[PDB]
């Protein structure tokens, strides 16, 4: 699962730093950015974050 | 009834190439370019292939 | 719990077969990486763009015996050739034991061929035989200066005038399977071809003979069959099919001896029905219209009596070497179809 | 491709290549691929695993 | 290679051969045997287990 | 056929023929194989019809 | 000149892009800047080490292919050792000794190959081959590049593997290609 | 077959190359042994032993390790 | 861009990988195939990325 | 007549093809590929359909040799052939006058080339 | 279960989408209410009133 | 070389005693292997250290 | 080599006047990394020229190489699926040009561009089939020809 | 150069044809195919002429 998962939750945060650093503007509206793709592509990677959590304690 | 016509003319363009053109082109198979028989050349799998031709 | 020790022994022998063949694919140098096909990433191993050589037999050294082939070439290229010749004597040793058992017990059975692959496999053979032939003599050709370098210059130039000769004044139509290069060859070798001109005809009768002699042919060890068929069958030929055959390959059956007993009865025959008048008349007629037939594909009258007379010289031909031979009706050669006389 | 085992095999490739050429017991069993081992029979007193 | 045909008469008076050579050596002809190439394995104590 | 065996002599007429000849003999291609067994491992494929006919396939009892 | 001159006077000398940098993209044109870029200066290791590995490659093989070419060759006194004068990195002499008993003109492996050798022709070269070494000498065919009193004997001792059987062996000398061995007959 | 005709050198250990055959000679020096036909090969032990030693994990090149 | 910059990141580790083997074939004195596949092989994925 | 010449199959069609010998009746003098992919061919059919194990091992140990001939020769010819193909294609591109007049569109975007939002991006009214 | 569910999201929501991406000279409300019908009008938040006395 | 011929007399329950015992098969003695080697063998050097 | 890069070193350190300290201090930390990791494949290469490189060696090798390629082309693939979905504005009336905007490259100018990468290629093929019957020396130019 | 390898050219087309024109003469072909077609082409002319005057 976190080899699945890992590449997206990267590919977000590298996209976060370009926005914070660059200003390549990928999530901001006024020009194309879309906010809530950043929420999605961080939480495709959380909830099998937490299931890879919890699974092995089973 | 387009259906129908293309079934009915597929299956006449499947009887009429038979004779006329694949089993001609079952001939090339004989031999190879360099004039010897077919043999058997296998990509991965070594099959036997005992059984004549 | 079976605890295995590094010894050659009946012991270790006895668990044989309870091991896996070890894999080869996988060992030596490859030359392809990995494949990228992700139809088969775990059915295909790498491929391979050259060949795996077979003709290697490997010996078992100690580590002190090893250094010291390392060290030495001269004891390595003794050691090695000591090898070699145990080698040969062991398999020398393997085929008279083959020899014993197959005299005292027999042959397992006969072997179900067909007879088009039969004779498939004799002109392979044939071909095989003279692609090496002319193999050899163009590695000469082409080795000439590097073997023999003292009579290099003298063969040299005796070929280069040769060949200027021919192509400076005049063209070189030549006939048959010869060639320029073929003629520079033989100019060049003139000293060793008369020793021994290796004739291309007579080269090819000498190999014929030689593989039809070598025995694995002998019809008796085979048991002819259609192939082509469902169920075995045995072969569906005519009679006159069969005794061509037969004849073609008359070299298979007959020992060396024998074969050449009524090969010269059959030569002999042939001879005197060639000096018959008759024969040399149809020559001489065959003779004579050679430039009118040259100018168109038909033939002529006195060229259909020829081949009339070649296929009569056919029957009487297998007649006479087949004369010596109870199980054999030669009322059947009379009054032959068309098909049955092209046979 | 094949390696020239009189010039550089030595202890653990010429081991594999014993086991190779030869299929000796001992060194089959070193150089056995852990993916398949050869399936046996059912342990028993008269004919154990 | 030729072997003397008194040793051969003796060899088989003394042993009568009754089973076949499993070895695949034995369909090897003379050229075979010339062309083969012999190679020297580096046999020592083993150490190592895998 | 008689048409055809009449302008066969012809050399103009043998000239596509020589040229197809040629077309041929340039159209020559080579298979080789690819796999670590190769030629050795393919010749012990094609053994299958024929192993039934080798001595060591006897029946000889030990006993 | 390609891989400094240019690149330098492309990069610092002027600000204006190349066709070929942005004729593939689709951004609006615009103008370089060295000086507002990689602030860690992580660029001075990459360029330092690429401008010294590749002149080193570039010399290192210009010295290895120019090494089997032979410039002058020299046996010593009874013709036991042969000096050697090959090409240096920068064109000048270096010495190596060889010893003519290793020495040896080996055929190719392929045996089809031999039309192709350059030795073929009249000026080609010789690819001696020093079996001891595992180098490889090479000779000019023309007679201008020789002493014509020592090589007769010099290529006699050099061109001993090259055999009539490399070609092959005829059914005249098929049997004697191998020495026979006889078994038994000094004992049963 | 075609032996080695004579060998022209002082040193009588040479001399073992006349008791064998040109086609020996390619088939062990040549061919498939060329890079170890007619030499030592006390490197190729020497490299054995370096590899299979236990010394210092620091490597630089193939001939020097790090300072 | 950040395509590019991926792919320029990709062919400098190839070119770094081409390097690496160059220099070893140049110390060792011959090629390997192993080292000339897997660099063949590099030259091949970067053609394609 | 219609089933003698569809249900009637050519004898060929059947029975395994024999040896083009036309083939082999004339060849060059050259050791070249032509010659060499015949016998390997030769070789190898003969390996398939043949009974004999004692000739195919000499067989097998000529059909590895020449593999390895043609293997030489398949890397001459590729050799050259890519050699020339890469020539032409760069004197190709050298004297062919690549169009330079495409629409440019594509790079051009005026809005956000020149922020048409203004001020309105960091914030409205309040 | 869940692939036939996500089959038929993807016919109603996924696919639809791309009919249209350009302002369309001839009934273009008409070709967007019918490409928005399928997707608006889903059994799971339309159904139920029905049965409203349940809660 | 029937194979179920073969294997009716081959393989038989009432010989199953004699069937699977491991023995060394009476062969010619060689020197270089059952005289030689066992002398050079046991006269290896024996060090206390 | 050694003039050639320390004139470029110290010519691109004063055209933008580092501080020498910090950058000599990160420059050190960089060397060490890359130094440590390319001596470990140093180490390899030097081990397993004897009695190393056995059958499953050079399986693990050959696995390393395809997990390491296929672990940069899911990240590229990642990348890839982003840029092919990149968000925009709507096409009615905030960005009405996006219609218009199809960013096609001339194929005319991708295959000259394209051509030095076959070219290597082949030039790598070529080399390892080569590499049966030829020395290193002889191929030392078609190596040169591939780094340049 | 060229007037050679016109003439060799023309040799080569002037021995196809030779031939094909009397390769029924002799035997240097396998099986002796072209003489069995020319006896096969005699057969059938001389089995159509008897037909016509079987016919009659
Ligand atoms: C409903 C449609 C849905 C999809 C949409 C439509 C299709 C879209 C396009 C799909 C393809 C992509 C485009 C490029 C195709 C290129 C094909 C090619 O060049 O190779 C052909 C190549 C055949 O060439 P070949 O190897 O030379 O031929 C055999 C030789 O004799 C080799 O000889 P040998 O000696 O080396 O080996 C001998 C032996 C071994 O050689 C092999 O073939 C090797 C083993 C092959 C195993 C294949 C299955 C395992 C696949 C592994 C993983 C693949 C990728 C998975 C990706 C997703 C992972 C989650 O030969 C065989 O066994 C041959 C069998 C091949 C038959 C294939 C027939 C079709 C499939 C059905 C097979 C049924 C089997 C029998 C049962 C019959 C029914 C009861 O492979 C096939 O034809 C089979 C491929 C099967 C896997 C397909 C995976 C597709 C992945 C892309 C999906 C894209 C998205 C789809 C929608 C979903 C989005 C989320
Ligand atoms: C309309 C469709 C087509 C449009 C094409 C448009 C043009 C695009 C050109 C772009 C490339 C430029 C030219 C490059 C030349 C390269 C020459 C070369 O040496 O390459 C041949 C080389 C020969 O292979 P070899 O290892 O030497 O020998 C194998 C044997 O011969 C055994 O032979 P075999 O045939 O059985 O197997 C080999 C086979 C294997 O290849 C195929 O069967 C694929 C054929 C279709 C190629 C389509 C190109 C891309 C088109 C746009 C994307 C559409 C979706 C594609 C989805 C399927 C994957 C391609 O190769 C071929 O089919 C030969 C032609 C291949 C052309 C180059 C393909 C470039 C692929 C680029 C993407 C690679 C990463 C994809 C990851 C997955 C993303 C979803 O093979 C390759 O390099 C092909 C690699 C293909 C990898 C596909 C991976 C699929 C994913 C599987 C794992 C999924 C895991 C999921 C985990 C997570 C789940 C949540
Ligand atoms: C419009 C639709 C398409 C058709 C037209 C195409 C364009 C025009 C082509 C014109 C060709 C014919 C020119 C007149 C020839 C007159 C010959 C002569 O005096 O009679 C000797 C001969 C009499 O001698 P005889 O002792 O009684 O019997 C000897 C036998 O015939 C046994 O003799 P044989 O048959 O073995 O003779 C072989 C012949 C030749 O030997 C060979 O068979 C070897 C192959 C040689 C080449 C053959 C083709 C040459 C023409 C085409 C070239 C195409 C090049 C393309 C280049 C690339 C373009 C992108 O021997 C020679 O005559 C030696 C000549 C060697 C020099 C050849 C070069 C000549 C100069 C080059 C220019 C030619 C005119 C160009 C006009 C403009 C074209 C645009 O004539 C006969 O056999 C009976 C007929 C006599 C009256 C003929 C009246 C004229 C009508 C002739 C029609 C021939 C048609 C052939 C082709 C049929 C379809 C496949
Ligand atoms: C302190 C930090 C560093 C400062 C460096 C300053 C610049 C120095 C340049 C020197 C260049 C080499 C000169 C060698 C001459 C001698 C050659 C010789 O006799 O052969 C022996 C041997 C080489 O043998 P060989 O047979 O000649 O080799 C031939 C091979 O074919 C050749 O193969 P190989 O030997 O090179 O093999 C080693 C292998 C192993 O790889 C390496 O060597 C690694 C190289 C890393 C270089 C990093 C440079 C960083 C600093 C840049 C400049 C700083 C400012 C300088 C000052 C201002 C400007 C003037 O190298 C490679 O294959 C590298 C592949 C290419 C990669 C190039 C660099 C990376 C580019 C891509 C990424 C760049 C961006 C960063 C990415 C990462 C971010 C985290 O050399 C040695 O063992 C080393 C030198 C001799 C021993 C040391 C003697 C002095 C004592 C040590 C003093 C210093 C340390 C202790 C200080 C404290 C004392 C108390
Ligand atoms: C955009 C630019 C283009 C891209 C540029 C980069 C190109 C890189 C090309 C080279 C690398 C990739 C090559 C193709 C892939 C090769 C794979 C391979 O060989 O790996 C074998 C490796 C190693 O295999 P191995 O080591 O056993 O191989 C040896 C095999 N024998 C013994 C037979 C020789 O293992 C694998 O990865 C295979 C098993 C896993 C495969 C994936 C299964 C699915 C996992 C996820 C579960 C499903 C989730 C849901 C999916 C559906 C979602 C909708
Ligand atoms: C790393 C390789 C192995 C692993 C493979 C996988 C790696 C994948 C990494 C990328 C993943 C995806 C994220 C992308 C992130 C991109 C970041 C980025 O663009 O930063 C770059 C940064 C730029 O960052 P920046 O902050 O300066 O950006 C400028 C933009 N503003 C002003 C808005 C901040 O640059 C560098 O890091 C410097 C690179 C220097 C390269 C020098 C090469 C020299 C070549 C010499 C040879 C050529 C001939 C000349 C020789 C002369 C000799 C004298
Ligand atoms: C072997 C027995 C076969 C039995 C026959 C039924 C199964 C056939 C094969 C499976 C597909 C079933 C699809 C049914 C729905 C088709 C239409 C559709 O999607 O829209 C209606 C509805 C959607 O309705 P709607 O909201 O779009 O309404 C359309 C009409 N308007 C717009 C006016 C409101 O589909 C769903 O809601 C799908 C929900 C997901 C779960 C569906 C489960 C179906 C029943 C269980 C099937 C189990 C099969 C097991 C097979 C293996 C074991 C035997
Ligand atoms: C700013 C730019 C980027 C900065 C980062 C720097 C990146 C540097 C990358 C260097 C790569 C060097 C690779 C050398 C491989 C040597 C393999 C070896 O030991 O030989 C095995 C052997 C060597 O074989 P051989 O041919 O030498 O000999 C075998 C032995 N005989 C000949 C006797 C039989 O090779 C193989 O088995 C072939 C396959 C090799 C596959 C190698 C894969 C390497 C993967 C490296 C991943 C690196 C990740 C980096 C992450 C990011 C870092 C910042
Ligand atoms: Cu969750």
């Amino acid at each position: 699962m976190l080899a699945t998962i890992t590449p997206v939750l990267g590919a977000a945060v590298i996209m976060m730093a370009f926005d914070r650093h660059w200003q390549t503007t990928f999530f901001e509206y006024a020009y194309g950015g879309d906010p809530i793709l950043s929420q999605h592509l961080f939480w495709f990677f959380g909830h099998p974050e937490v299931y890879v959590l919890i699974i092995p304690t089973f | 009834n387009i259906r129908a016509h293309f079934w009915s003319n597929f299956a006449l363009g499947l009887l009429i190439t038979g004779p006329i053109f694949i089993i001609p082109f079952g001939k090339a198979f004989r031999n190879l370019r360099s004039g010897v028989p077919y043999y058997f050349r296998p990509k991965y799998v070594f099959t036997q292939k005992n059984q004549y031709n | 719990l079976v605890r295995l020790r590094n010894e050659y022994s009946p012991e270790m022998d006895y668990y044989l077969s309870n091991f896996h063949p070890y894999e080869m694919q996988e060992m030596g140098e490859s030359d392809t990486t990995v494949l990228m096909s992700p139809y088969k990433y775990a059915s295909h191993y790498e491929y391979t763009q050259f060949e795996t050589p077979s003709n290697m037999v490997y010996s078992m050294v100690n580590p002190d015996e090893h250094d010291r082939l390392l060290v030495d070439p001269a004891y390595r290229m003794e050691r090695t050739k000591a090898l070699e010749e145990k080698y040969k004597v062991y398999t020398s040793s393997l085929r008279e034991v083959e020899k014993q058992f197959e005299e005292r017990y027999g042959r397992a059975g006969q072997i179900n061929i067909s007879k088009v692959t039969y004779s498939t496999l004799i002109d392979v053979e044939k071909a095989v035989l003279k692609m090496d032939r002319l193999f050899r003599k163009v590695a000469k050709f082409e080795n000439r200066a590097f073997i023999d370098r003292a009579n290099h210059s003298r063969r040299e130039k005796r070929m280069l005038e040769r060949a200027q000769q021919r192509w400076d004044s005049n063209y070189s139509f030549f006939t048959g399977s010869l060639t320029e290069e073929e003629q520079k060859y033989r100019d060049y070798y003139e000293t060793e071809l008369e020793a021994y001109p290796e004739d291309e005809g007579i080269e090819q009768q000498l190999d014929q003979q030689e593989v039809l002699l070598s025995g694995r042919y002998d019809p008796k060890l085979y048991d002819f069959q259609e192939g082509y068929t469902k169920n075995p069958e045995d072969d569906q030929t005519s009679l006159i099919e069969k005794k061509a055959f037969k004849f073609r390959y008359r070299l298979a059956n007959e020992t060396s001896e024998t074969f050449q007993r009524r090969n010269n009865r059959m030569v002999e025959r042939q001879i005197k029905r060639f000096q018959q008048p008759q024969y040399k008349h149809a020559f001489e007629q065959l003779q004579k219209n050679i430039a009118i037939s040259s100018n168109s594909g038909n033939a002529l009258h006195s060229e259909y009596g020829y081949l009339e007379l070649l296929s009569n010289e056919s029957v009487q031909l297998y007649k006479d070497y087949y004369e010596s031979d109870a199980e054999e009706d030669f009322k059947v050669f009379e009054n032959l179809s068309s098909k049955e006389k092209l046979v | 491709r094949m390696t020239n085992t009189t010039e550089e095999a030595f202890d653990e490739v010429s081991h594999e290549w014993q086991a190779l050429v030869t299929s000796n017991p001992f060194d089959l069993n070193v150089f056995n691929y852990l993916e398949n081992t050869q399936t046996s029979n059912f342990g028993t007193v008269d004919n154990p695993l | 290679t030729v072997i003397n045909s008194e040793f051969l008469t003796y060899l088989k008076s003394n042993y009568k051969i009754s089973f076949s050579a499993s070895n695949i050596v034995k369909y090897l002809s003379d050229k075979s045997v010339n062309n083969s190439v012999i190679l020297y394995l580096r046999k020592n104590k083993i150490f190592n287990k895998s | 056929l008689f048409l055809i065996n009449n302008y066969k002599a012809y050399k103009i007429n043998t000239f596509f023929l020589y040229i197809y000849i040629y077309l041929n003999n340039l159209n020559i291609i080579w298979y080789p194989i690819f796999k670590a067994y190769s030629i050795f491992g393919y010749y012990k494929s094609t053994r299958l019809n024929f192993i039934d006919t080798k001595n060591e396939n006897i029946k000889r009892i030990k006993y | 000149w390609c891989a400094y001159f240019v690149p330098y006077n492309i990069f610092f000398k002027t600000h204006m892009p190349l066709e070929h940098a942005y004729d593939n993209l689709f951004f609006p044109y615009f103008q370089h800047t060295h000086f507002l870029w990689d602030n860690n200066a992580l660029h001075i290791p990459t360029v330092g080490g690429v401008a010294i590995y590749a002149t080193y490659i570039a010399l290192s093989y210009i010295n290895n292919i120019w090494k089997d070419y032979v410039v002058r060759a020299q046996f010593s006194k009874d013709k036991e050792l042969l000096f050697v004068t090959r090409v240096s990195p920068f064109g000048t002499t270096e010495e190596e000794v060889y010893e003519v008993a290793h020495l040896e003109h080996l055929p190719p492996s392929v045996r089809s190959g031999v039309k192709d050798l350059s030795a073929q022709d009249a000026d080609g070269l010789v690819d001696v081959t020093c079996m001891s070494s595992q180098r490889s000498l090479v000779f000019y065919k023309g007679d201008q590049y020789w002493n014509p009193k020592v090589y007769n004997d010099f290529i006699n001792q050099t061109s001993n593997l090259w055999t009539r059987n490399y070609t092959g062996y005829n059914r005249l000398e098929v049997q004697n290609s191998v020495e026979q061995v006889k078994i038994g007959f000094s004992h049963s | 077959m075609n032996r080695f005709f004579k060998v022209s050198s002082k040193y009588q250990y040479y001399k073992y190359l006349e008791q064998y055959d040109a086609a020996f000679l390619r088939k062990y020096q040549s061919e498939t042994h060329w890079y170890l036909g007619r030499r030592g090969a006390w490197k190729n032990l020497v490299i054995k032993y370096a590899g299979d030693h236990i010394s210092l994990e620091e490597e630089h090149n193939v001939k020097y390790k790090t300072h | 861009a950040i395509c590019l910059f991926a792919k320029f990141w990709h062919f400098v580790f190839i070119f770094l990988f081409w390097v690496f083997f160059v220099l070893r074939i140049n110390e060792l004195g011959r090629i390997r195939y192993p080292l000339l596949v897997a660099n063949v092989q590099n030259f091949i994925i970067i053609y394609i990325m | 007549m219609i089933w003698k010449y569809l249900q009637r199959t050519n004898r060929g069609n059947i029975i395994q093809a024999g040896l083009q010998h036309r083939k082999f009746e004339n060849l060059p003098f050259k050791q070249n590929f032509d010659n060499l992919t015949k016998a390997y061919d030769l070789r190898m059919w003969y390996i398939s359909n043949s009974p004999h194990e004692a000739k195919n091992l000499e067989y097998v140990n000529e059909l590895e040799a020449l593999h390895n001939e043609l293997n030489y020769q398949n890397s001459r010819q590729f050799l050259f052939r890519t050699v020339s193909f890469l020539l032409g294609w760069a004197l190709f591109y050298q004297f062919y006058e690549l169009p330079k007049t495409y629409d440019w569109q594509d790079t051009q975007e005026p809005k956000h080339q020149v922020p048409a939002y203004g001020d309105l991006e960091e914030g409205g009214d309040e | 279960v869940c692939g036939i569910y996500v089959i038929h999201v993807i016919y109603n929501y996924m696919i639809p989408y791309y009919w249209v991406s350009t302002p369309l000279k001839n009934d273009e409300f008409t070709r967007l209410r019918m490409k928005d019908y399928i997707a608006s009008t889903v059994l799971e938040e339309v159904y139920g009133i029905s049965y409203a006395e349940w809660g | 070389s029937d194979p179920n011929d073969f294997y009716r007399d081959a393989y038989r329950n009432e010989n199953r005693w004699i069937d699977q015992s491991v023995f060394t098969p009476k062969t010619s003695k060689m020197t270089h292997y059952d005289v030689e080697w066992p002398k050079e063998l046991a006269s290896r050097p024996v060090t206390k250290k | 080599g050694l003039l050639l890069g320390l004139s470029s070193i110290y010519y691109l350190m004063y055209v933008r006047l580092l501080p020498f300290n910090k950058i000599i201090f990160a420059w050190i930390l960089v060397a060490m990394f890359l130094y440590w990791l390319l001596s470990g494949f140093v180490f390899f290469v030097k081990k397993y020229q004897y009695s190393k490189f056995t059958a499953a060696i050079q399986r693990f090798w050959k696995r390393t190489y395809i997990i390491f390629w296929v672990i940069e082309a899911g990240t590229f693939s990642v990348f890839f699926y982003l840029t092919l979905n990149a968000s925009s504005e709507p096409v009615y009336m905030y960005d009405q040009i996006k219609i218009y905007k199809t960013h096609l490259f001339s194929w005319r100018w991708f295959l000259i561009k394209l051509l030095p990468s076959v070219s290597i290629i082949l030039l790598g093929y070529y080399l390892q089939l080569t590499l049966k019957w030829n020395l290193f020396n002889k191929q030392n130019t078609i190596v040169l020809l591939i780094t340049l | 150069a060229i007037r050679n390898f016109v003439f060799k050219i023309s040799n080569q087309i002037q021995n196809l044809a030779a031939k094909r024109s009397l390769a029924y003469l002799n035997q240097i072909d396998s099986q002796s195919v072209p003489s069995r077609a020319t006896i096969n082409m005699k057969d059938q002319v001389t089995q159509m002429q008897r037909e016509i005057d079987n016919m009659a």
